[PDB]
């Protein structure tokens, strides 16, 4: 969510200046989402290996 | 004809160990799999043309992976007893119906 990777909600840039670094704000939320998806995804897996072991 | 009784008394050791030997096999082909897969992911990441944030992803792809062999390998027992964790270092069966054993050393995996 907003909160969970830094964005903060009403969070915009009121002139050219503030969306310098906006960039980069969203560069790193995106960096960060991304790793915690990979991380779900490999949870998925791995919980789908143990239903089969446990069949 | 007690001997032939004592006889009927051993065939069932001699199942119960087929079974713990499925068991343990079963679990060891899951690890094999795990492992050649762990293989994959340790060869890609050792790229030195790789970006710093594939490292970590590969890195964490590593960890669940071994994570995952170590449940697939705990979790395989039979009756309590196993040939796979290391718990014990061999198993002994019957094999004669005057006491003298089948005997299966212990493969931990």
């Amino acid at each position: 969510s907003l909160a969970g990777i830094g964005l903060t909600t009403t969070s915009t840039f009121t002139t050219a200046a503030a969306a310098k670094t906006m960039i980069g704000t969203i560069d790193t939320a995106l960096q960060t989402a991304t790793n915690k998806l990979a991380s779900l995804g490999t949870s998925s897996v791995g919980l789908d290996t143990h239903l089969t072991f446990v069949g | 004809s007690a001997t032939a009784a004592s006889m009927n008394a051993v065939k069932d050791s001699l199942q119960r160990g087929q079974s713990t030997i499925d068991v343990a096999l079963a679990a060891g082909d899951t690890i094999t799999d795990l492992l050649g897969k762990m293989k994959e992911k340790a060869l890609a990441a050792s790229d030195t043309s790789l970006n710093t944030a594939s490292f970590n992803a590969l890195k964490s792809d590593f960890d669940s992976l071994r994570d995952q062999i170590e449940k697939a390998a705990t979790n395989a027992k039979f009756n309590g007893v196993s040939i796979a964790d290391g718990s014990t270092t061999k198993l002994t069966f019957l094999a004669n119906s005057d006491g003298s054993g089948f005997t299966v050393n212990a493969k931990t995996i």
